[PDB]
C-alpha cells in the first residue's frame, strides 16, 4: 500500500523493440508500384481535384489557364437511367 | 499600426438542449489533472493541498 | 522437497534442444534415400537419459520425470514433438520447425504499443506526436 | 462496418479519390440504402457533385443499386470490397511472377478503371509498349490477346453482368464468352478482374509454404500438385477437396522430379499419419483416395499467427503458457504451475496481463444458486475465433495510424518540397540548352544542408511506412480467411 505523487509518463517505455521487416527485390518492386499507382490515380480524371474555385476580379492573363476538361464518357446505357447529369 | 475588429459582447439565447454520453478519450481530452494519490492532506506544517 | 533452479532448468532445456537439433543434423546429413527411417531417426527418453548421464551437471535429479517434463516444457514452447507407441510404452521425440515466420502485424510499432485505446488524432497521444513512431523512423 | 474500417476507408478514398466523392462514399457506409434526394439533402452537397461521386463509385464497381417500392433507386456501399485496395500491388506482382509484363500492364489498368472493354486494354497496352521501345516499335496485338485468353480460361478476368422503366435491372449469366477480335467495334462487353481467384491462389501459396518450412521441401510439390488439379473442380466454400488417387497423381508430377510409385505413397501416408492433419486418406485394402482439409489448416495458421503475436509482444515464456492452456482446455490456476515450471509470482503476473488484454477467457463453475465468488471455481480457457476477430480490429487501426503518420509529415515540408522541385526544372531545361557548371554551383550551394537533409529522411520514412503497410495487410488477409469459413450463411 504505497502512494504515487508523480504521475506516470504518457509514453511508458515499451517492453521490447519492434521487429525488422523482410526485404526482397519483389518488395521494393511492389513499393515503387504502389508509389506510382497512387501518383497516377491522383492524376486521373476519376480523381476530382476540382471542388470549386472562386475568382473575385477578372484578369487579362487568360492565356495560362487552358485546362483540358475531358470527362470520361459516363456510359449512361449501362448506368441507372434515373441519374442523368 | 491598426486595430482589428472584434465583437463587443456576445449575447445569445439558448435554442435547445441535447443529451449525450462521452467516451473516455473525450473525458481525458477535457480533463486537466490526473489524480493518482490517495492522501488528502499532507502531513506538513499546516493544512495544505 | 522440490528443488527449483530456473537458470539450471532453462540451461538444461537449451542443452536438450541443442542435442535433439544435433540428432536431427545427423539424420538429415545421413539421408538414407528411403526416408521412413529418416523421420524414424528419433531419440527416445532412454537415450536422452544417456545424454543426461554424460552431461555431468548435477546428479540430484531422477531422470525419467525430469527429462519428460523438460520435453513437455519444450513441446509447450512449440519446438519439438513427442509420440508414444505401445509395443511396453516407448516415447520418441522429433524436432519440428516453426510453421510460418513471424507475422508482419507486429513489425509495425503499433502492435507493441501499450497505449492503444487512448491513441486518437486531434488531442492527446496520437500517431503524429508518438515517441515510438519517431524512434522507429529514425532507425 | 465498425469505426475502425470506416476511418480507414475514409483516408483510403481521400488519398485515392477526391474529397467530395469520399465524403459521399463514407456517408453511404453509415446508412445502408437511401434515396438519391435524401442523400443529397443530408450530406449537404449539391446535386451535380453528388451525381459525379455516384458515377465515379459505380464506374469502379464499388457501390450497387436496386429498384425499390415504387420506382426508387436505393444505393448501397459495401466496405469489404473497398478495403481491398491495399493489395493491388500484391495482385500485380502475383500476375507478374507467373506471366510477364503483358499480364501486369493488362491487369494494372483493369483495376484503375474497373469496367473496361478489352479493345481499350489492348489499345492502351499496345500504345504504352510501342512508346517504351526505341528503334523497333512493333507490338503484336495477338500476343497481347494471348495473355488475355490465358487470364480468361484460368478464370482471372471474368465478364461483369451485361445489359439485358426507371432503370435497367442488370442481370448476370454464365456466358463467359470471348468474342473474336478484329485488330487493325464491340460494345456492351466489359471485363473485370476476379478477386476470389487471387485469394484462392494466395491460400494455396500459404498452405504450400507452411507445409514446406514445416516438414519437407518435396511434399510441398506433391500438395501443390494436388492443389493444381482442383483449381477447376473445387470452389472456395467447399471445405473438402474432390477425391484424388495416387495413380492419377503420379501421372501429373513435375518434369524435373523423378519419384517412383511406392515412395510417393510413402510420402502420402506420412502426410496422412501426421498431427497437422492436412491430407486425409479414405481407402481400402486395395487402394483409395486423398482429400485435402482446408478449414483445419486455416485454423492452424490462425493459431500460429496468434502465438506469434503473443510471443513477439509478451514473450516466449508467456506464449509457452498460452500454448499449454490451449492444449489442455479449461485448466485451473494452481494446477497450471505444476505443469509449467515457472515461478508463481511472475506466472500469475503474466496470466493476469494476458487476461486483462482480452487474450483469455475465464469460465465460472459454482456449486450454489448464488454466484459466491469465494465459493466457486474459476477455469482458464482460450477462444481462437474471438481472439482472431479482436486482432483483426487492431490491425485496421494500426494501418490507419500508419497512413496518418505517412500523410502527416508531408504537409510541414510541403512548400519546401515543391520549392526544391521547382529548382529542378530550372536546370533540367537549362542543361538541354547548354551545360553550365557555374549554374551547377548555383544549385550546389543554393540549397542548404537542412534544406536537402529533409527529403533524405522523408523518403526513407515514407518507404518504411509503405513497406510496413503491406506486411500488416497481408496479416489481415491471412486473418479474414479463417473468420469467413466458419461463418455459415443461413
Ligand atoms: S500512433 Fe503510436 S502510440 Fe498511437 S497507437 Fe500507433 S504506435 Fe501506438
Amino acid at each position: 500500500p504505497d502512494v504515487v505523487l508523480k504521475p506516470p509518463p504518457l509514453f511508458p517505455d515499451t517492453d521490447y523493440k519492434p521487429v525488422p521487416l523482410k526485404t526482397g527485390e519483389g518488395e521494393e518492386y511492389m513499393l515503387a508500384l504502389k508509389q506510382e499507382l497512387r501518383e497516377t490515380m491522383k492524376r486521373m480524371p476519376y480523381f476530382i481535384e476540382t471542388p470549386e474555385e472562386r475568382q473575385d476580379i477578372e484578369r487579362y492573363s487568360k492565356r495560362y489557364m487552358k485546362v483540358y476538361k475531358e470527362e470520361w464518357i459516363p456510359d449512361w446505357r449501362r448506368l441507372p437511367r434515373e441519374m442523368m447529369p | 499600426v491598426k486595430e482589428q475588429f472584434r465583437e463587443t459582447d456576445v449575447a445569445k439565447k439558448i435554442s435547445h438542449i441535447c443529451f449525450g454520453m462521452k467516451s473516455p478519450e473525450e473525458m481525458r481530452q477535457q480533463a486537466h489533472i490526473q489524480v493518482v494519490s490517495k492522501n488528502l492532506y499532507s502531513q506538513d506544517n499546516q493544512h495544505a493541498p | 522437497d522440490q528443488d527449483f533452479e530456473s537458470e539450471f532448468v532453462e540451461v538444461l532445456n537449451q542443452q536438450c534442444f541443442k542435442f535433439l537439433q544435433s540428432k536431427a543434423e545427423t539424420a538429415r546429413e545421413s539421408k538414407q534415400n528411403p526416408m521412413i527411417q529418416r523421420n524414424s531417426s528419433f531419440a527416445s527418453s532412454h537415450e536422452v537419459w544417456k545424454y543426461i548421464c554424460e552431461l555431468g551437471i548435477s546428479k540430484v535429479e531422477l531422470s525419467m520425470e525430469d527429462i519428460e517434463t523438460i520435453l513437455n516444457t519444450l513441446i509447450y514452447d512449440g519446438k519439438v514433438e513427442m509420440t508414444i507407441i505401445a509395443a511396453g510404452h516407448m516415447k520418441l521425440y522429433r524436432a519440428v520447425n516453426p510453421i510460418i515466420p513471424p507475422t508482419g502485424l507486429v513489425r509495425a510499432p503499433c502492435g507493441l504499443c501499450p497505449v492503444f485505446d487512448d491513441c486518437h488524432e486531434g488531442g492527446e497521444i496520437s500517431p503524429s506526436n508518438c515517441i515510438y513512431m519517431t524512434e522507429w523512423l529514425e532507425f | 462496418m465498425t469505426q475502425a474500417e470506416i476511418k480507414l476507408c475514409s483516408l483510403l478514398l481521400q488519398e485515392h479519390f477526391g474529397e467530395i466523392v469520399e465524403k459521399i462514399g463514407v456517408h453511404l457506409i453509415r446508412t445502408g440504402s437511401q434515396p438519391l434526394r435524401v442523400i443529397a439533402h443530408d450530406t449537404g452537397t449539391s446535386l451535380d457533385q453528388v451525381k459525379k461521386a455516384l458515377c465515379v463509385l459505380v464506374q469502379h464497381n464499388l457501390v450497387s443499386y436496386q429498384v425499390h417500392k415504387r420506382g426508387v433507386v436505393e444505393y448501397e456501399a459495401q466496405c469489404s470490397r473497398v478495403l481491398r485496395m491495399l493489395r493491388y500491388p500484391r495482385y500485380i506482382y502475383t500476375t507478374k511472377t507467373l506471366y510477364s509484363d503483358t499480364g501486369e500492364l493488362i491487369v494494372e489498368e483493369l483495376l484503375l478503371n474497373g469496367k473496361l472493354t478489352m479493345s481499350a486494354v489492348v489499345k492502351k497496352v499496345a500504345d504504352r509498349l510501342t512508346e517504351t521501345m526505341e528503334d523497333g516499335k512493333t507490338m503484336d496485338y495477338a500476343e497481347v490477346s494471348n495473355t488475355f485468353v490465358r487470364l480468361a480460361d484460368t478464370h482471372f478476368v471474368q465478364r461483369c453482368p451485361s445489359v439485358p422503366a426507371p432503370t435497367l435491372v442488370i442481370n448476370e449469366k454464365d456466358m463467359y464468352l470471348v468474342p473474336k477480335l478484329s485488330l487493325i467495334p464491340d460494345d456492351g462487353i466489359y471485363w473485370q478482374a476476379n478477386l476470389d481467384r487471387f485469394h484462392q491462389h494466395f491460400r494455396d501459396q500459404a498452405i504450400v509454404s507452411a507445409v514446406a518450412n514445416r516438414m519437407d521441401q518435396t511434399s510441398s510439390e506433391i500438395v501443390r500438385t494436388m492443389l493444381r488439379m482442383s483449381e477447376i473442380t473445387t470452389s472456395s466454400s467447399a471445405p473438402f477437396t474432390q477425391p484424388l488417387s495416387s495413380n492419377e497423381i503420379f501421372r501429373s508430377l513435375p518434369v524435373g522430379y523423378n519419384i517412383s510409385k511406392q515412395v510417393l505413397d510413402q510420402y502420402l501416408t506420412l502426410l496422412a499419419d501426421d498431427p497437422l492433419e492436412f491430407v486425409g486418406k479414405s481407402g481400402d485394402s486395395g487402394g483409395g483416395m486423398y482429400v485435402i482439409n482446408l478449414h483445419k489448416a486455416l485454423a492452424s495458421l490462425a493459431t500460429a499467427t496468434l502465438e506469434s503475436v503473443v510471443q513477439e509482444r509478451f514473450g516466449s515464456r508467456c506464449a509457452r503458457i498460452f500454448r499449454l492452456v490451449l492444449q489442455k482446455k479449461h485448466i485451473e490456476q494452481k494446477q497450471v504451475e505444476d505443469f509449467a515450471m515457472i515461478p508463481a509470482k511472475e506466472a500469475k503476473d503474466m496470466l493476469y496481463k494476458m487476461l486483462s488484454e482480452n487474450f483469455m477467457s475465464l469460465q465460472e463453475i459454482p456449486k450454489t444458486p448464488d454466484h459466491a465468488p469465494s465459493r466457486t471455481f474459476y477455469l482458464y480457457t482460450v477462444n481462437i475465433l474471438s481472439a482472431a476477430r479482436m486482432l483483426l480490429h487492431r490491425c485496421y487501426k494500426s494501418i490507419a495510424n500508419l497512413i496518418e503518420r505517412r500523410q502527416f509529415e508531408t504537409k510541414e515540408n510541403k512548400r519546401l518540397l515543391e520549392k526544391s522541385q521547382r529548382v529542378e526544372a530550372i536546370i533540367a531545361s537549362m542543361q538541354a540548352t547548354g551545360a553550365e557548371e557555374a549554374q551547377l554551383q548555383e544549385i550546389e550551394e543554393m540549397i542548404t544542408a537542412p534544406e536537402r537533409q529533409q527529403l533524405e529522411t522523408l523518403k526513407r520514412n515514407v518507404n518504411k511506412l509503405d513497406a510496413s503497410e503491406i506486411q500488416v495487410d497481408e496479416t489481415i488477409f491471412l486473418l479474414e480467411s479463417y473468420i469467413e469459413c466458419t461463418m455459415k450463411r443461413q
